[PDB]
């Protein structure tokens, strides 16, 4: 968390209040109780470790080895909170531009391609599983090229991308991102291209 | 310990094959699969517990969820005879 | 895909894997499969001994 | 509404009624067929959910039913 | 898209004087002296020649039959 | 702006004399260095950097 | 019902019967866009 | 010492060299160059539920703005053609499938995974790099 004497005093208070927990496994089981009530011990343990892996600051990674840097980031966040508590720093002022970032066409298109490609890979896997189940095995292994080629469904990707761009309804709840281009005159079109 | 899993109306037969192929990939401990035609959109899974069912039902198509509880074997004989 | 009139075992080929005869009724309206006979108690209930797929009332 | 493409655009209430009738028919068939208790309970809960969405699709504590396009249906 | 025939306000015909004005003003001659030479006293006419833009020449490239 | 590769920037910043955060704690005598919002190390002088 | 048309790109004479035509295209260039030419009857316009 | 007119002389060069829609063009070009490969690498590859079989992703690329004629074949497409015909100005996407059998790769196969709409006047668009007398002839 830090080295400041008041910071370490507050942390001593918090640690005294947190002497109930003993080891990491007890904390994992406690979170498992939090996330999966009524389930088996192992199930809660595993699915709470999953939450720790990929719901607590995923931008640090999702590997089980990423514990220490995530802990350091959380400690710095806590230090910021307590520093604000002591008046050592002012508010964030989120209206400031440093906290604002524009979502350009490329980033949004990347997100749309991500969701569409996820759907596409699910459909492809389903198709190959069906083909292996129903045709057989020697067919698929005899001609891998055909078995891969005639199982892709490009229309699944094309329809979703085209519909998302046309309607303006975006995956993740975003709406109105894509608008009809205004062509009344020169100024209207150019102004619409910069909004 | 028999469990019952809910599927879409018209693809229970295909979902049975999908489960039968899926069990090999990770070597799941599933003992048998029963999908009678007297129940629409429901299949029966033989598993030691709920967790293995949840793991084996993750990515298979047309499957929505597994009904909580363990259906007694005494209510099944007149389906498999 | 067919199923034997007697074995009730659904066959994906012309020859039944358990019976030599290619007799195949195909009337497997029901469908039951077993992964491991040694542990599945349904197979013990029906008396089957070979892993795979089976029918009931062909 | 007969859509300009020549395909009947059913009202939301009609679609919800179709779902309700389908669930009711499945429940009747399962009851007549001696289905397991858990299956009957699940079908009963599904019918209750369909009815409560048909009466009020914005009822607290339920996920609202959605159209084919993904929009929420409008009900009574 | 092409030079108007008469000044919108007074009605004097100035349709023939646009090209002459453009050429002489391009050559280097003072625009006010060129306008006074052409006889456009009232500024209502001078506005029409000074502010006009020739736009027929870039729409002719698209034909409709 | 458009993003440049992050790893090259991180390596360049590391080569300028930053010690990794894993090495020493954020002593108030030491400046903190953030790269796109994530702490990456600490330097003795910020203005020089 | 035979009628004349003008191609979009090359602007040349294309004579085709749309009612029975299945592959609408200019013969000279693969363009599928054609104009319907203006009729030759005189037309009256008020000079307002 | 410089004057505001001298600063204006420098200022107009910025618009002359960059334009007014750089925010869209640069972002789309960066997307086409790297984002597709990044998203493909994120998934890694297909893992079908088939014994001893797996598919690994390779490279991805964008072709040219085309259109698959129903009673015909693929032909070049232009923005004015697409506007009138109510088509979608898009280009096919090609992706490499690497079959993995017994944990061993072999010769890849390239398949078409779909069509990606093309931003006008981007580096993959047909109108890019053309002169005024060519744009005029293209409508
Ligand atoms: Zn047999
Ligand atoms: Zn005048
Ligand atoms: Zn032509």
């Amino acid at each position: 968390v830090g080295n400041d004497p008041e910071v370490q005093q507050i942390m001593f208070d918090n640690l005294e209040d947190a002497s109930d927990i003993t080891t990491q496994q007890e904390a994992l089981e406690f979170i498992g109780k939090l996330v999966a009530p009524g389930q088996a011990r192992e199930y809660r343990l595993k699915r709470a470790e999953y939450v720790i892996d990929n719901n607590l600051l995923p931008h640090m990674g999702v590997s089980p080895e990423d514990r220490i840097k995530k802990a350091y980031y959380l400690g710095m966040m806590a230090l910021k909170v307590i520093e604000l508590s002591l008046g050592r720093r002012p508010e964030d002022d989120k209206d400031h531009y440093a906290n604002k970032r524009l979502r350009l066409a490329g980033d949004l298109l990347k997100d749309l391609f991500r969701v569409a490609f996820s759907q596409l890979v699910k459909d492809i896997q389903y198709q190959m599983t069906k083909t292996y189940q129903r045709k057989g095995d020697k067919y698929t292994f005899g001609n891998i090229h055909r078995f891969i080629r005639n199982s892709i469904r490009p229309d699944v990707l094309t329809e979703r991308i085209e519909h998302a761009l046309a309607t303006g309804a975006w995956p993740g709840g975003r709406t109105g991102v894509s608008q009809l281009l205004d062509r009344t005159n020169y100024m209207s079109t150019l102004s619409h291209l910069r909004r | 310990k028999i469990f019952a899993v809910r599927v879409t109306h018209g693809q229970e037969e295909t979902t049975a094959k999908l489960i039968y192929s899926k069990v090999r990939t990770y070597n799941l401990p599933i003992y048998a699969i029963l999908a009678p035609s007297r129940v629409k959109g429901y299949i029966f899974v033989e598993a030691p517990n709920k967790g293995v069912v949840d793991e084996a039902i993750r990515g298979i198509r047309h499957a929505r969820g597994v009904l909580p509880g363990e259906v007694p074997f005494k209510e099944i004989e007149h389906f498999l005879e | 895909e067919k199923a034997c009139r007697h074995c009730h075992y659904i066959t994906s080929e012309d020859r039944c894997p358990v019976c030599g005869s290619r007799d195949l009724s195909e009337e497997w309206f029901d469908l039951v499969i077993i992964v491991d006979v040694e542990n599945s108690e349904i197979a013990k209930k029906i008396g089957a001994k070979v892993p795979g797929k089976y029918a009931i009332r062909v | 509404i007969t859509l300009e493409t020549g395909i009947r655009a059913e009202d939301d209430l009609t679609h919800k009624l179709v779902d309700i009738i389908r669930i009711n028919n499945r429940l009747k068939q399962n009851i007549e067929a001696g289905a397991p208790q858990l299956i009957i309970e699940d079908l009963w809960d599904l019918l209750q959910y369909h009815v409560t969405t048909y009466i009020n699709n914005e009822a607290p504590g339920v996920p609202p039913a959605k159209h084919k396009s993904g929009r929420p249906l409008k009900t009574l | 898209m092409i030079v108007p025939v008469r000044c919108f306000t007074c009605g004097k015909v100035i349709g023939d004087k646009y090209y002459e004005f453009k050429r002489r003003v391009e050559a280097g001659e003072d625009p006010e002296k060129v306008l006074d030479d052409l006889g456009l006293e009232r500024y209502c006419c001078r506005r029409m020649l000074l502010s006009h833009v020739e736009l027929i020449d870039d729409i002719m490239h698209y034909r409709v039959y | 702006t458009t993003a440049v590769p992050e790893e090259e920037i991180r390596e360049y910043l590391m080569s300028l004399g930053i010690v990794p955060i894993e090495v020493r704690r954020p002593d108030p005598t030491l400046w903190r260095v953030y790269l796109n919002g994530v702490l990456i190390g600490t330097i003795e002088d910020g203005k020089a950097l | 019902v035979e009628a004349v048309y003008r191609c979009f790109k090359c602007g040349r004479e294309v004579k085709l019967d749309l009612s029975i035509t299945r592959d609408l295209r200019c013969p000279y260039c693969g363009s599928k866009i054609l104009y319907k030419p203006r009729p030759k009857v005189p037309r009256r316009v008020k000079a307002i | 010492d410089v004057t505001p007119d001298d600063l204006w002389i420098v200022m107009e060069s910025y618009w002359q060299e960059k334009g007014l829609v750089r925010q869209h063009l640069d972002s789309y070009n960066a997307f086409i160059e790297r984002g597709l490969q990044e998203v493909v690498n994120e998934f890694g590859g297909i893992k079908p539920d088939i014994p001893d079989f797996e598919v690994k992703f390779g490279k991805i690329r964008v072709g040219e703005p085309e259109f698959q004629e129903p009673h015909g074949q693929r032909k070049p497409l232009y923005p004015m053609d697409a506007r009138i015909r109510n088509l979608t100005y898009a280009a096919p996407l090609y992706l490499e499938m690497i079959p993995v059998i017994k944990g061993v790769e072999q010769d890849p196969v390239e398949v078409r995974i779909g069509e990606l709409p093309i931003m006008l006047k981007s580096k993959v668009c047909r109108l890019y790099g053309l002169s005024d007398e060519e744009l005029i002839k293209l409508g």
